[PDB]
């Protein structure tokens, strides 16, 4: 109870892009995750570290929600402890990461007949990023050895590019909204529990 | 159901003129970047040129030497490339591929990289003395 703000992140009209995901903090309220677990709107829900029925009994101090939108094939790919193309440049999962992702299809919610979309993600980067790190700089990446004096074009390729989703696209290209819930425990009294 | 076809294969002594035509069918994207990639047996893959369909700006390497002329027929949705001054190192199979554009802060930028979504059956060009 206590008016837990779970109706502001999971179900909202607009979500931020994957490269700049929306970060929210939940604490100081008691919630019942049984209703959320028994929902058919979620495409998949499975992870480690806690049982679905044990969520109410265990008490956690902080909850961090990271909401974004990814492709259909990227939902299965993202997982802790594995190296991937999208996981090495935009979102990295720690080995001891507590929590997991929830993905749902929103093709009807977000679809256009044709054109470029406002969502951006990076294809090239200098190196791997630290886990749970957000990058906002959109500077060009010097792919070629020879410098171009910072001029857009060859050997100074722009990393960010759009999705281009289509309603007629395959199941792997469907727009999937993903929210990552992470449970954080610190040297503070627990604030989130169950009834 | 995007389909790509490449035509214009020809064999002739160095110093002639060559023409390549890329035709795309079933394209559901209003704006896209169309690029030519050449590959030869025994050497890796590298891009030579690619153009955007928003107004027609082009991105090219240092080996163009100004001899590559690229035109975009919007009515037929065709890419026509003409070149002269045949170079022995340019003999390879050419593939034309289109990728989705990039929108950022009201500006149009095209990402023209190695990774590609679609592919088509390119054409072989071999020139030797
Ligand atoms: C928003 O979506 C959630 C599913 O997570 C659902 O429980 C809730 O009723 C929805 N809100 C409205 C106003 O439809």
């Amino acid at each position: 109870t206590n008016l837990c703000p779970f109706g502001e992140v999971f179900n909202a009209t607009r979500f931020a892009s994957v490269y700049a995901w929306n970060r929210k903090r939940i604490s100081n309220c008691v919630a019942d995750y049984s209703v959320l677990y028994n929902s058919a709107s979620f495409s998949t829900f499975k992870c480690y570290g806690v049982s679905p029925t044990k969520l109410n009994d265990l008490c956690f101090t902080n909850v961090y929600a990271d909401s974004f939108v990814i492709r259909g094939d990227e939902v299965r790919q993202i997982a802790p402890g594995q190296t991937g193309k999208i996981a090495d440049y935009n979102y990295k999962l720690p080995d001891d990461f507590t929590g997991c992702v929830i993905a749902w299809n929103s093709n009807n919610l977000d679809s256009k007949v044709g054109g470029n979309y406002n969502y951006l993600y990076r294809l090239f980067r200098k190196s791997n990023l630290k886990p749970f790190e957000r990058d906002i700089s959109t500077e060009i990446y010097q792919a070629g050895s020879t410098p171009c004096n910072g001029v857009e074009g060859f050997n100074c390729y722009f990393p960010l590019q759009s999705y281009g989703f289509q309603p007629t696209n395959g199941v792997g290209y469907q727009p999937y909204r993903v929210v990552v819930l992470s449970f954080e425990l610190l040297h503070a009294p627990a604030t989130v529990c169950g009834p | 159901q995007v389909q790509l076809v490449e035509t214009g294969g020809g064999f002739v002594q160095p110093g002639g003129s060559l023409r390549l035509s890329c035709a795309a069918s079933g394209v559901t994207l209003d704006y896209y970047a169309i690029g030519w990639f050449r590959q030869a047996p025994g050497k890796e893959r590298e891009g030579v040129s690619c153009i955007g369909s928003s107004d027609g700006r082009t991105y090219y390497s240092d080996s163009v030497k100004g001899r590559f002329t690229i035109s975009r027929d919007n009515a037929k949705n065709t890419v026509y490339l003409q070149m002269n001054s045949l170079k022995p190192e340019d003999t390879a199979v050419y593939y034309c591929a289109l990728t989705v554009g990039t929108y950022y802060s009201g500006n149009y930028h095209y990402t023209c990289s190695d990774d590609m979504d679609y592919w088509g059956k390119g054409t072989q060009v071999t020139v030797s003395s």
